[PDB]
């Protein structure tokens, strides 16, 4: 799926978060978004996903305007994507079986026997075959997050979004998630979006990167191009360098 | 300076408008009967888990009414009056208020906290993309458990309060079982001393639970807000119960 | 000329502070130069005392950068308190 | 299976022992070491901020008692009883209970949340690392501000309640005023019944605030812990007030 | 001064977090601790001689056992430490001026004039001059950390502990915190401890590193030396490789 985002504008109450963002989410590629903390990275994914109302913006799924879709078109469209949220978004009241199985009931009418087999396959694909029937609250950190991902890929969606996957602190986990993204990207022909922090980990994964700050695109390119055209904002941002366009209060008498 | 109050009032009242709109949607359209088979589960945390508190308080209230009634009524007619006053007090004013406030506390803050977390963790939000409307899946069975549970608890509170009253007023303090029971029958009418207790209970059950759901489902996703929501659900349903109790009793027995 | 020498610690900061104020009350222009190398090191509050002393006569450029101890100038430079105090 | 309950009971009682120990450590009058400006300030949040809620509640309770008393008294034909009963009901049983439950209640919940937040946030840990014992800064003025505030609020509640009672009982419903004031004097007194109302509120103030401090402060830093603690304070504060109300009223007027 | 911890053992929640830890904190040097998350990093720092009580072992400051020896010395000794706990704490009821001023009142008896000047100097040392009257709750995240640090260095302490300062942030902030540490270790002749998950930053800052996991030290050295001793645990940990002594849960059938 190719997703067009044009002239995006969005305010949260009176505050402007975005101001005419223009994105091309390229088919079969990994795209990524980087930027300063708190500049609406998650807001942008929510708008792309159609869960927020854009202000005069245009969002197209395979060329179709989401604002013009009928209830059935929208409902069916939901089965085209899955997302992994920043906290993991697991349901505490259900065991792992239901947490992964759950979205299947939104679109299909299957026998319990086939539902169970899909759950088993999806858990195996991420190394969770042995967690069956345990409550999610009893999982260790790495396992907890892997379950949530299993839900996102449960329906064989075209698009997977990862919201802050590299914010995990454990070097071991960073290793595993990097591998899962690459593994799943190939196995399922996925288009993916990585929205994160700590640059040493998105610059080696994405095929194409946008740098976003203060509601504007600050530059775009492949990792190489961003360095080549690294406007000072971008340059210091990607470098993690001091003495960029960063201010603090100062005057003396 | 002063305009601060102005803004506070304006926004709080806007919020009531929102609450009214939310209530309309949850009650107005609920076609997903297949998933409502679970509200019986939800009831576990509103009704089943609250009997211990309602029962213990009902016993203490009954015993207190017994002792205070008696020390006043020895000068007027305990033989006839313990029966009539214990039963009318519990049926008309205390089961509908004491149970309503204990409930607002124990079930109310717990429920709002739970919705609050569902929202704060972003767990709830993830359902929108799965096509499962959270109002029909998360909120519906919680509001209904509240409606059924408080009225049944209200009756139990009074049932225990009667045991409490008799236990001290008749059995330790020297009064006739005969006139206690007949006195109650002579003055307590089903229509409408028992019935009005139930009507007030339904009104409180809806109002109180409605608020708990509404505040838990808060706008601002900041951790500080959970504690604020919990305090507010107790305060707002508490005043609303007392305000509405006044008007309803004024009509029912005026 | 009149130097409040020795160790400025938290415990006696008040008295060292008042001694300097007495020196200031007997004001000169150019302000008397103080050899701060007569002070014990490792005390940021010594600076707090010295700053307040200069600020009692803020219109006077009573600067003696030459007499500043190396540790004192290092904290001044590290903290962006560097000013052209040369003489 | 069964042992689950057993473990729960054992841990809750152990916790009581800890709470008792904490109360002993905090109560010694040691806070005089610092200023008390902090106390005056703290009183703002536990007392002054709650006057609106307790006042509105007192007015509705007064008006309700007025209407219920009247619709019973018209069948005795003895209207002098409005004075005698509005006063005794509020001074002996309702001001000490309604005020205690609305108080903690709101102040109870908010205080629990605030101290607990300071534990969760690491603010308290920092103070010990600095060298200022947190009990003398964070806990002390909160426990005492609660002790002074509730008893004072109890009085205001009753005062509003009596006035609300008269407002309907005498002024809208046609009762000769002289019998109202006389009925109050005949025979409830300032030197006895008012005094017992206050004593009960001192006891309740300690139970409510003591629990609220304990629930916030004494807990290992589990992220879900704040919401749970807030609910727990409301439940324990409430049962403790009713359990003690019974034993004290049983003596004061027995 | 030098700090030594020997034969440390500590059991919390019926589980052992630490088992015979032996550390040498070198004077004037930066000592860092790395390891998997959830393994006691905060706890170990607290056991340095804070508020936690070990079951076995000793804590020595200047070679003296701090346990028992004596009340007045220990009260005064405490003035030699400053810390940033996790996210960093600020008191919400106090202005920035007061948060920095606060620890001064624990050990000194100064005139209002001098306490005010020390606050002004300490705020400038971290780039915060002029923000004294704002309440801390109105600050951006980058400033919350800097205010808390100003408090930590308010008393001219000898030991500064940074508890997980690099764990999760903005690359701009990482640049600033790194610089503040470099500036202050020299300006104030400090001994510092950095405890952090983000291995790539720790490796270029510390003079000496301990790798701690599962309650034991599993290797020590300068960063150059740790790279030379590839115990499978340490090697996977310091490289981010997903292969090594870690687990997945599966068995086909
Ligand atoms: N209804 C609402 N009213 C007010 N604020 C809201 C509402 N819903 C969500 N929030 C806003 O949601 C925004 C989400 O974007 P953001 O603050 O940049 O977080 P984020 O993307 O996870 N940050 P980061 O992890 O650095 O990328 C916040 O700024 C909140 O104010
Ligand atoms: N006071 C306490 N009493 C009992 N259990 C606690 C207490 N505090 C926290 N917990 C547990 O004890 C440990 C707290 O310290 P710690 O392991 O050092 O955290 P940490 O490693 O810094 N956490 P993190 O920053 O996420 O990696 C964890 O295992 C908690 O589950």
């Amino acid at each position: 799926s190719l997703i067009e985002v044009k002239n995006l504008s969005f305010n949260r109450g009176e505050r402007v978060i975005y101001d005419n963002i223009s994105l091309n989410i390229r088919r079969g590629q990994i795209t990524a978004i980087m930027g300063p903390s708190g500049t609406g990275k998650t807001t942008l994914l929510r708008l792309i996903g159609g869960q927020l109302v854009p202000d005069q913006g245009e969002v197209l799924l395979d060329g179709k305007d989401i604002a013009q879709m009928s209830r059935q078109e929208l409902f069916a469209a939901r089965a085209r994507m899955g997302m992994l949220f920043q906290s993991g978004a697991l349901f505490t009241d259900m065991s792992v079986y239901e947490n992964v199985a759950f979205p299947i009931r939104a679109h299909t009418k299957l026998s319990e026997n086939l539902i169970a087999e899909l759950v088993a396959l999806k858990l195996e694909s991420v190394g969770l075959r042995g967690t069956e029937q345990l409550m999610p609250t009893e999982l260790s950190g790495g396992m907890n997050r892997r379950v949530a991902l299993a839900r996102a890929i449960a329906l064989d969606p075209d698009l997977i979004m990862y919201d802050e996957p590299f914010a995990g602190q454990d070097p071991i986990v960073k290793g595993v998630l990097t591998r899962l993204i690459r593994s799943l990207r190939e196995a399922l022909d996925l288009t993916t979006i990585i929205v994160s922090h700590d640059v040493p980990e998105t610059l080696s994964i994405a095929d194409y990167i946008y740098v976003v700050a203060e509601g504007k695109i600050q530059g775009e390119g492949t990792p190489e191009e961003l360095q080549a055209y690294a406007s000072p904002f971008v340059k210091q941002f990607l470098t993690g360098s001091a003495e960029g366009p960063v201010e603090y209060q100062f005057s003396h008498q | 300076t002063i305009a601060w109050l102005g803004r506070l009032v304006i926004e709080r009242i806007r919020g009531i408008g929102v609450a009214a709109l939310m209530l309309l949607q949850i009650i107005f359209s609920l076609p997903s009967a297949g998933g409502f088979g679970r509200f019986v589960y939800q009831m576990h945390r509103v009704g089943v888990m609250s009997l211990l508190i309602i029962t213990v308080s009902g016993l203490f209230i009954g015993l207190v009414l017994g002792l205070q009634g008696y020390s006043i009524l020895v000068n007027v007619g305990s033989e006839s009056m313990l029966g009539t006053m214990v039963s009318l007090t519990l049926l008309r004013e205390l089961a509908p208020v004491v149970a309503a406030l204990l409930f607002a506390g124990r079930a109310g803050s717990a429920l709002t906290a739970e919705i609050g977390s569902m929202k704060q963790s972003e767990q709830l939000a993830s359902m929108e993309m799965i096509g499962v409307d959270p109002l029909k899946q998360i909120v519906s069975p919680r509001l209904w458990a509240g409606i059924v549970s408080l009225p049944m608890l209200t009756v139990i509170f009074a049932a225990i309060g009667i045991v409490g009253g008799k236990l001290v007023g008749v059995d330790f303090l020297g009064v006739d079982e005969g006139s206690f029971w007949s006195g109650m029958q002579n003055n307590v009418q089903f229509g409408h001393d028992v019935v009005n207790g139930i009507i007030k209970s339904i009104v409180f059950a809806l109002l109180c639970t409605w608020i708990a759901v509404f505040q838990g489902y808060a706008c601002d996703p900041t951790p500080e807000g959970i504690a604020t929501a919990m305090t507010r659900t107790v305060v707002y349903s508490s005043l609303c119960v007392l305000g509405f109790d006044f008007v309803l009793t004024a009509v029912m027995f005026g | 000329e009149l130097v409040v020498s020795g160790k400025i610690d938290f415990e006696n900061a008040e008295q060292q502070y008042q001694a300097g104020l007495a020196i200031i009350k007997k004001q000169t222009s150019f302000p008397l130069i103080v050899d701060l190398k007569q002070l014990e090191h490792g005390n940021t509050l010594a600076l707090a005392v010295l700053v307040q002393w200069l600020r009692q006569t803020p219109q006077k450029s009573g600067l003696h950068f030459k007499n500043v101890p190396e540790k004192m100038l290092k904290i001044i430079q590290a903290c962006h308190l560097q000013e052209d105090l040369h003489l």
